[PDB]
């Protein structure tokens, strides 16, 4: 994907880490897999790390997510033969400004 | 690279004036002061002056204040020096040198050296091959030669086989004989190679636009 | 000037001014120097390396592995148009892009023992090709590694083949690494391909308080 | 002026040993806590070269060069001495204009006594068509001192030595003998007796005019 916009673009993707070689086979046919992502600045090749882990929300596999910023005339290259959690939607950074992530337990008040 | 290419060797009638040039290349002309050094033939180094290109400020030695004049051509990326009304005194070699930083700096990149000869004499060589005696042979190795006699002014370049032979070669310094220079060269090859091998002596004298070749022919006897 | 610290230390051909630089007081680098990594890629822990520099006044460059000693590999074709010298394709000067010779890339085992009295900064690299084809064309062997060993250092790099956008014409990537070799320690390289070998390393002669000043300026004053 | 005086003037040191050249400044060359002395190397037949800046730090210069000193006197120490170290070495101060240099110190390498490879040459035919020139090379020898004699028919000149060769540490010598055609054609045997410490008896090479 070639970012044709005028803004930086935030792209998210992921890799799936299965429980065993069996689950590996059931989901993606191929037994040894990789995910390579390429950018002007980014270069990575992820290999899924199969292990047996405790169940969290019923699942014992794990998903690992990654992100990068794709500059305005740059392109991102995915190549994978399995365990790939693919981007469908990305985020255009439209307005950069001074903001914050406030940790609070409260909710809106309709005030100003 | 930091190369400093300077002017070619020069001859001046006593009382006249010279203007040797030094062409800068490989760095930013305007960031460093350029200087000139005089070396009285094989003796001691003397500081002449300095000039900073970017605005043309000069800094002279007491000794040379009068006779010297540093100038700079910014578009040309070139530093010039000018010596006015010369004497035998000024016959020596002049180095165009880049000094690193300011008043308290070291000269890191030295140029080749423009060598000036001050004499009323006219521009004048003659080349003679040196084949060994007809009945004598130096054992495992044969020494061959080339003789350059009666020329002015310095210098001359001596090569063997257009330069491809660079091994057993000695080119001796010139000497003054009846107010002319004279020097000799000695190529040394294995006894088997000669006279089978083409041994040619290539001599060049720029000052007269002369280039000569002499082939060493064994003693016709 | 227009060189970056990487460009300087790796020896970008456009950075010949700095082949043998004298002792310095401080270091000046532009914000966004043009002459960085002529062949595209990364310099690992680069910032940590700039920091080390800023605590340093004098590097003496020394030949640690002679280019001439590569008898059974090609140390002459490791050259790219991305790294032009005098208009001709070239490469980083302190580091050697070893390429297969006679359709063979024998396993390399070079070792260097720092016999100096100083810490020594050693740089090397790995090449990440575009495809299995390029892999084969350059180093005969299809699956390769580079292992480096030190008293403290232990790594084994495997080239990560992928298709990446062209940067300076090149779509492959080179990844560079460094380590400090202590005075009686030795560094062990073993590789069967994609190895970008050190030729020159840097003796840390004078450690002192210095800095890398980011400035756009270039004055003969004190 | 800060007069710089180097000592000794000429130094001959055995190969693989230690050369120790001194410098002495008339007044100090030493403020800001650093010494503003510099050492320069002039290998024969070429421009000087920068070795040491501010008296102690090396500029691509091998460690064999030890810059040392402070204040009024310093010392360039070359150790171990190698073959390609024949040169004249200069110290120059930058502490105070006008920049002043030392006299300079010429370094010579002591090596194995080699014998002169003599070879005598008759004048060219092209030259003779008015002057005669008997040339006689004496290449590759050591020690420096040699003694050429010319003999014409038993009865007894321009000489020229090269600098000690940077590569083998051996001198060479030319020895031309110029005459006019007529002065020349009035004799027969031309000899060239070199007397070295190598041979206890004179090395000779001669040639006879008519052969
Ligand atoms: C991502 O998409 C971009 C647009 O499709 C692309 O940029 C394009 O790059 C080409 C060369 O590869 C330029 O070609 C010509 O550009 C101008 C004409 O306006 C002139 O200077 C020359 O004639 C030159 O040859 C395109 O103009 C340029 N297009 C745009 C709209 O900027 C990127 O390079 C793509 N990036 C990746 C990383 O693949
Ligand atoms: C690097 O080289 C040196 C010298 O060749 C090694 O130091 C020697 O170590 C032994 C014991 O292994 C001592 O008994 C010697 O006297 C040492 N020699 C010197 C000159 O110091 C050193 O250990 C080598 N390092 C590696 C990592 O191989």
């Amino acid at each position: 994907y070639n970012n044709t916009n005028q803004e930086d673009l935030l792209v998210l993707w992921g890799i799936h880490h299965p429980n065993d070689a069996a689950e590996q086979t059931k989901l993606y046919q191929n037994p040894t897999t990789y995910i390579s992502v390429g950018t002007s600045t980014l270069n990575q090749r992820l290999v899924p790390e199969i292990a047996t882990r405790p169940k969290v929300n019923g699942q014992s596999g794990r998903m690992e997510f990654f992100w990068t910023i794709l500059k305005p005339n740059d392109a991102i290259n995915f190549e994978s033969n399995g365990n790939f959690i693919a981007p469908e939607y990305a985020y255009k950074i439209v307005k950069k400004g001074d903001s914050a992530i406030m940790k609070s337990e409260l909710e809106y008040g309709n005030c100003n | 690279e930091v190369h400093l290419q300077q002017s070619g060797p020069e001859l001046v009638k006593p009382g006249a004036s010279v203007k040797m040039s030094c062409k800068t290349s490989g760095y930013t002309f305007t960031e460093y002061t350029i200087h000139w050094m005089k070396q009285s033939h094989g003796k001691s180094l003397e500081w002449i002056g300095g000039i900073f290109p970017n605005n043309g400020d000069t800094t002279y030695n007491q000794k040379f204040k009068v006779r010297a004049t540093l100038t700079v051509g910014r578009s040309s990326s070139t530093a010039y020096m000018d010596l006015r009304s010369l004497t035998s005194e000024d016959s020596a070699v002049y180095y165009c040198v880049r000094n690193y930083g300011s008043s308290y700096g070291y000269f890191d990149v030295w140029g080749a050296g423009t060598t000036v000869t001050v004499s009323s004499a006219k521009t004048t060589p003659s080349v003679y091959p040196l084949a060994p005696g007809s009945a004598a042979q130096t054992n495992s190795m044969v020494t061959l030669g080339c003789l350059v006699k009666g020329y002015f002014p310095e210098p001359v370049t001596v090569t063997w086989n257009s330069g491809s032979l660079s091994s057993g070669v000695h080119t001796f310094p010139a000497v003054l004989q009846s107010d002319l220079y004279t020097l000799s060269s000695s190529v040394t090859v294995p006894s088997s190679t000669w006279p089978s091998e083409t041994v040619t002596c290539n001599v060049a004298h720029p000052a007269s636009s002369t280039k000569v070749d002499k082939k060493i022919v064994p003693r016709d006897c | 000037r227009d060189c970056s610290v990487a460009g300087w230390l790796l020896g970008n051909p456009m950075c010949d001014e700095f082949i043998n630089v004298p002792e310095w007081s401080y270091i000046v680098e532009k914000a966004s120097p043009a002459n960085d990594l002529c062949y595209p890629g990364d310099f690992n822990d680069y910032e940590e390396l700039k920091h080390l520099l800023s605590r340093t006044n004098h590097f003496e460059k020394i030949q640690i592995i002679p280019k001439s000693s590569w008898s059974n590999h090609d140390a002459s074709s490791g050259v790219s148009s991305a790294c032009p010298y005098h208009g001709r394709s070239s490469f980083f000067r302190n580091v050697v892009w070893l390429i297969k010779k006679n359709s063979a890339y024998p396993t390399i085992k070079r070792s260097y023992n720092n016999t100096n009295q100083e810490d020594l900064l050693v740089l090397w690299g790995i090449h990440h090709p575009n495809d299995a084809a390029e892999q084969t064309k350059l180093y005969q062997n299809p699956t390769t590694y580079i292992s480096v060993g030190t008293s403290t250092l232990n790594q084994r790099l495997v080239p990560e083949i992928a298709t990446r956008p062209k940067v300076n014409g090149q779509s492959g990537r080179m990844e560079f690494f460094w380590t400090i070799l202590k005075p009686n320690d030795a560094i062990n390289f073993e590789s069967n391909g994609n190895f970008i070998a050190p030729e020159y390393a840097y003796k840390i002669v004078k450690k002192g308080d210095s800095a890398i000043m980011k400035s756009e300026l270039e004055g003969n004053c004190n | 002026d800060i007069v710089l005086t180097q000592s000794p003037g000429s130094l001959t040191v055995s190969l693989g040993q230690r050369a120790t050249i001194s410098c002495r400044a008339s007044e100090s060359v030493d403020n800001f806590g650093k010494s503003f002395m510099h050492w320069y190397q002039q290998k024969p037949g070429q421009s000087p070269k920068l070795l040491i800046y501010r008296a102690s730090n090396r500029e691509g210069i091998p460690a064999r060069f030890n810059g040392s000193g402070s204040g009024t006197d310093f010392a360039l120490t070359i150790n171990p001495v190698e073959a390609d170290d024949v040169a004249t070495y200069f110290c120059q101060q930058s502490n105070e204009d006008p920049r002043t240099f030392g006299g300079g110190t010429k370094l010579e390498i002591k090596r194995a006594d080699a014998a002169p490879t003599v070879s005598i040459f008759p004048p060219s035919s092209e030259q003779l068509t008015g002057g005669a020139s008997v040339v006689c090379f004496l290449n590759n020898f050591y020690p420096k001192d040699i003694n050429v004699k010319w003999k014409i028919d038993g009865s007894e000149v321009l000489n020229s030595w090269t600098d000690q060769d940077s590569k083998d540490s051996t001198y060479s010598m030319s020895s031309t003998l110029t005459l006019t055609k007529d002065e020349y054609e009035r004799h027969n045997s031309y000899t060239c007796e070199a007397t070295h410490k190598t041979s206890t008896s004179p090395i000779v090479k001669s040639f006879n005019r008519n052969e």
